[PDB]
RNA sequence: GAGAGGCGGCCGCCCCCUCGCCCGUCACGCACCGCACGUUCGUGGGGAACCUGGCGCUAAACCAUUCGUAGACGACCUGCU
RNA sequence: CACCCACUAAUAGGGAACGUGAGCUGGGUUUAGACCGUCGUGAGACAGGUUAGUUUUACCCUACUGAUGAUGUGUUGUUGC
RNA sequence: CCCACUGUCCCUACCUACUAUCCAGCGAAACCACAGCCAAGGGAACGGGCUUGGCGGAAUCAGCGGGGAAAGAAGACCCUG
RNA sequence: CUACGCCGCGACGAGUAGGAGGGCCGCUGCGGUGAGCCUUGAAGCCUAGGGCGCGGGCCCGGGUGGAGCCGCCGCAGGUGC
RNA sequence: ACUAAUCGAACCAUCUAGUAGCUGGUUCCCUCCGAAGUUUCCCUCAGGAUAGCUGGCGCUCUCGCAGACCCGAGCCACGCA
């Protein structure tokens, strides 16, 4: 689709989120991750631990300034991940990673934005409820990153300016339906209209 | 003769040539390029400073161990030298040039260097002694240099 | 196949970048941890590396050999005139790390820190702050300027105020003073807002920063050397004396495979000049600097309550290419990075201080004065011209001016 | 509203229309004679140049000289009514 | 390799073209001189012994070490992450 | 083997002359399929190119000796004729 | 209906070493032929010009050049990099 | 060892374009067909002859050819695998 089609990260397995952003930016579609430290993966967090720690050991024994950079954000660790499912080796792969942009926490801009979610990249979905899966936030601050506790209290914030947002919503809706019955006589000529065709049960 | 690049007006423009100079070919071509576009008084104020060595030439295409120098931050390079034979050739230039002009009628306070260009003329051969009885050449390398100078003010 | 024997390697590899430092000051790059408990307080502060000196001390450090025993140890005097604040910089806390948030600067700032922001203060024509200083005097900027503080009193988790040198008090060449931000740490951002806005454009001494016998940490860039072979910057083994090509070079710069040279391998290049960090250096003393009540003061500066000796640090004769110590001084213990004359950052310790090394009170009892110009052999004018008596150049002074 | 606020909201005064919203009456508009790239964001972004009113500003960088805390050369630290 | 002396916390074993000769050295091996022992009629031979016996080139690309610079925020500078 | 002697070494440092360095002038040669960052794979069983990944930022200066199974010679060792 | 011409129908189409056929592919020279071409511009060379052929190649436009050249039927090679 | 930078038989010219079962090279296009590294013999084993595999030139025959248009009017080719 035309619009920006931003993605909540929290509840989404790794490799599932990142095979269907790959194949979106491909398509020409501009995508936006939030919330990347919500990302979960499948295997115990010892497990997942353990394969990061092998990719640290992966690098360039002549200058390993040279070698694979190692990038210990939740969300560059995202970033990486779709990087390696899109062909970034060429200008059409290229093209299409820079259409994806990635954040840990949700920024200013897209938070007082709605949120899309991928059912199917979700781990209630996708995931036996009785195995275990590790977080890309914990995972991410116990490999080198830095900014586990300013996102955390950022993402605090955030929570508690949407909660007021969120009952000026049902303070609104309140009011709505106690409208729909204020205005009932004046109301029914076009209710009836809607219920024929389905709208309004 | 025949000039590459003829003056867009052969009316107010003035032409200097010499053959065979025995100057450095690589050294001149970026002697030119240096002053290429310049005015007139601008281009033989900057090849007298390149003899004082207060202004250098960016080397910037036979610059192969051409060392850096702080006077080549003026242009926007690194590499610089003050090539004082290939500047005083051009310096004779510019003055057969200006007499030109003055014999055409034409004032030479507007004129402005717009064509200027240095081929390698034929290479004179010598001789070189080597270790095991062995002769390398070492040839000289001349070159033709032409210029052009229109009015503009 | 392995190498025969073992052998640690030359050099460590935690400072591999070996090249000219991109800075001449030395930046801190890591402020004590900020807790708000502690009262409101700077953590760092500027000097230059004077020059050196030897002191006698009393050691009170039991079960040691040298213990209730004389000691001589060396010393570096840095010379520390007043810090002027002249700005403050807040800081807010992203996902992506510190970031400056607002900058307030003061009202007249000298002369002497405007030459920091000029590459040629001669052909300048001064302008730098000419217009910013202007808003602290009309109605919409002085406004505008209060919401500046409001703002960073609520965004802002650590604050810095930029302190600059008064280069006027050396007897160096130059006279562009040296900018500097300097943490406030110990209480709520408003707190350490509402000291640093009262300290804006008065004069800090090293009196208020650090204090007797602690133990700190100099941050600086270390002589320079020039290009250096392997042997000078690495401290490789030298070749023996029938090498055909040179012995001060490494013989093997790697294996077949990798087919690449590596970078841990000793390689010859710029040697010095790097910027380094030393902790753990001991103030010995911090000096009163030159004063006027009634005469001039000078006896401070280097008189134990052991030698009551009116003499100044200064060595007889003056330190050797720096000049005349005059303003305040930290006599810290040991050697310090840098030339003489060399800008210093001293910050207060990042660690917790436990050890019986650390808070061990130092009490001198002897500063050497000696010329350190040559073999130096007396610590004052009087007592050389005391011991010597008068000369031939005093016996026709005293003739030709009766 | 500071996390990348590049945004959003509320009042007071003034000038305008009782029109723009739904169901009806009433006719008209190039009705271009079957035909595509039509419709929008959008007064889009970027570069010069001309005219037109108001408010305003009058600086640095590099070279050359110097320093030697620096240095192979560049670079760097410096000084110059 | 081995063996012994001595210290030591310990004196573990290996790979990288049996790492590493435009890095060295040339003791050994492995040319031409020569001596001895054995074999061969002889020229001569001997994983038998012994002695003397030219170690050449980098200024190219990369790697690496340092040194200027370059792209972008209009120019430029300071402080910084 | 012993005495003496010493920078052969522990363990390296400093100094001097000439270079190298930068500049004015002058100015070659070797070598060159195209070229030149890597890990693994397979492959004439040790790739600069190929596959898969790591990635990749003009133009250069002084060094350097890991690579180019670097150059120098239609291997002199061994075998065949 | 150039009978060495024209037309129809069906199946088929890999290729080193190698063999064969066709070439209105190309070079040079000789015998015939084109009442051939050419100082109102030959050969040669250059060309972001127009094309033809599967291809070998060829024709034509423009420029330069300044005196020779080509097609067809045979003949003969010091005939194609 | 030395005998003109040449010595386990100098240099110069000729015989001489010495011989080479060995190494290197071997020049235009399209179309059609298309292998062998096996047998036997050789002072034969990096080569030949010989058979085999290949191509080219054919020749001897066989089924017939059809109804101008349209329309078949037990038995269906020599022989081969
Ligand atoms: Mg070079
Ligand atoms: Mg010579
Ligand atoms: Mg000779
Ligand atoms: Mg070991
Ligand atoms: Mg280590
Ligand atoms: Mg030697
Ligand atoms: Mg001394
Ligand atoms: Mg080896
Ligand atoms: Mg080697
Ligand atoms: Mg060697
Ligand atoms: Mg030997
Ligand atoms: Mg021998
Ligand atoms: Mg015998
Ligand atoms: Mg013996
Ligand atoms: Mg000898
Ligand atoms: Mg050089
Ligand atoms: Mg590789
Ligand atoms: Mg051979
Ligand atoms: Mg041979
Ligand atoms: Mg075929
Ligand atoms: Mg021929
Ligand atoms: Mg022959
Ligand atoms: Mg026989
Ligand atoms: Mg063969």
């Amino acid at each position: 689709e035309v619009q920006v089609l931003v993605l909540d990260g929290r509840g989404h397995l790794l490799g599932r989120l990142a095979a269907i952003v790959a194949k979106q930016v491909l398509l020409g579609r501009k995508v936006v991750v939030v919330r990347c430290e919500g990302i979960n993966i499948s295997g115990n967090f010892y497990r997942n631990k353990l394969k990061y720690l092998a990719f640290l050991r992966k690098r360039m024994n002549t200058n390993p300034s040279r070698g694979p950079y190692h990038f210990r954000a939740p969300s560059r660790i995202f970033w990486r991940t779709v990087r390696g499912m899109l062909p970034h080796k060429t200008k059409r792969g290229q093209a299409a990673l820079d259409r994806l942009k990635v954040f840990d926490g949700i920024p200013p801009p897209y938070d007082k934005k709605k949120r899309m979610v991928v059912p199917a990249a979700l781990k209630v979905v996708r995931l036996k409820p009785t195995r275990k899966f590790a977080y890309l936030g914990r995972l991410a601050h116990e490999v080198g990153w830095k900014y586990q506790a300013v996102t955390a209290t950022l993402e605090e914030k955030r929570k508690e300016k949407a909660k007021i947002h969120y009952r000026k919503k049902k303070q609104l809706m309140r009011l709505r339906k106690q409208a729909e019955k204020n205005v009932e006589k004046k109301i029914d000529k076009y209710t009836e209209v809607l219920k024929t065709h389905g709208l309004l049960v | 003769v025949r000039y590459s690049l003829d003056p867009e007006n052969p009316t107010k423009s003035c032409k200097s040539r010499g053959s065979n100079l025995r100057v450095h070919f690589k050294n001149t071509r970026e002697t030119a390029q240096a002053i290429k576009g310049m005015h007139i008084r601008k281009a033989t104020k900057y090849l007298k400073d390149v003899t004082l060595q207060k202004q250098c030439v960016p080397f910037r295409r036979y610059n192969g161990g051409v060392g850096r120098c702080a006077q080549a931050k003026q242009w926007g390079w690194t590499q610089g030298r003050w090539p004082k034979k290939s500047a005083e050739f051009l310096l004779h230039m510019l003055k057969n040039a200006e007499s030109n002009a003055e014999l055409k009628g034409l004032d030479v306070d507007s004129l402005v260097i717009e064509h200027i260009q240095v081929n390698k003329a034929p290479k004179m051969r010598r001789r070189t002694y080597r270790a095991h009885g062995r002769i390398n050449p070492y040839m000289s390398s001349p070159c033709h240099i032409e210029m052009i100078l229109t009015e503009k003010e | 196949s392995h190498r025969k024997f073992s052998a640690p390697r030359h050099g460590s590899l935690g400072f591999l970048p070996r090249k000219r430092s991109s800075r001449h000051r030395g930046k801190v790059k890591s402020f004590p941890k900020d807790d708000p408990s502690k009262p409101v307080h700077l953590t760092a502060f500027l000097g230059y590396k004077a020059g050196m000196t030897h002191i006698v001390r009393e050691v009170d450090r039991p079960g040691s050999k040298v213990n209730k025993k004389e000691v001589v140890e060396a010393v570096t005097i840095v010379e520390t005139p007043p810090m002027v604040v002249v700005g403050i910089v807040g800081y807010v806390e992203t996902p992506r790390g510190l970031r400056t948030f607002k900058t307030v600067f003061a009202e007249h700032i000298s002369d002497e820190c405007k030459r920091r922001f000029y590459k040629n203060w001669h052909k300048s024509k001064k302008k730098a702050f000419t217009k910013y200083c202007k808003k602290w005097q009309d109605e919409d900027g002085k406004k505008q300027l209060e919401k500046d503080f409001s703002s960073m009193k609520k965004y802002c988790q650590v604050i810095r105020v930029i302190a600059h040198t008064q280069m006027r008090l050396l007897p160096l060449r130059q006279k562009k003073a040296h900018l500097m931000e300097i943490q406030v740490n110990g209480g709520t951002v408003a707190e350490k807002l509402d000291w640093a806005r009262e300290r804006l454009e008065q004069q800090v001494p090293v009196n208020q920063v650090f204090g007797q016998d602690e133990m700190i940490d100099v941050i600086g860039v270390t002589k320079g050397k020039g290009y250096k072979g392997v042997t000078s910057r690495w401290h490789t083994k030298k070749l023996p004396r029938k090498t055909h090509r040179g012995l001060r070079k490494v013989a093997c710069i790697g294996a077949w495979h990798p087919a690449r040279v590596a970078f841990s391998v000793a390689r010859a290049g710029q040697k010095g000049y790097h910027h380094r960090t030393e902790i753990n250096k001991k103030i010995y003393k911090i000096g009163q600097g030159y004063l006027i009540k009634d005469g001039k003061l000078i006896k401070n500066n280097a008189s134990t309550d052991y030698d009551l000796s009116d003499k100044s640090i200064n060595p007889l004769g003056g330190f050797v290419h720096y000049g005349e110590v005059t303003n305040d001084f930290v006599m810290l213990k040991g050697c310090v990075v840098g030339t003489k004359k060399r800008v210093l950052t001293l910050r207060k310790s990042l660690l917790v201080q436990t050890k019986r090394r650390a808070l061990e009170k130092i009490d001198l009892k002897f500063i050497d004065t000696t010329s350190k110009f040559g073999h130096g052999r007396f610590q004052t004018m009087e007592e050389k011209k005391a011991f010597m008596g008068p000369l031939k150049k005093d016996r026709i002074a005293k003739e030709e001016g009766a």
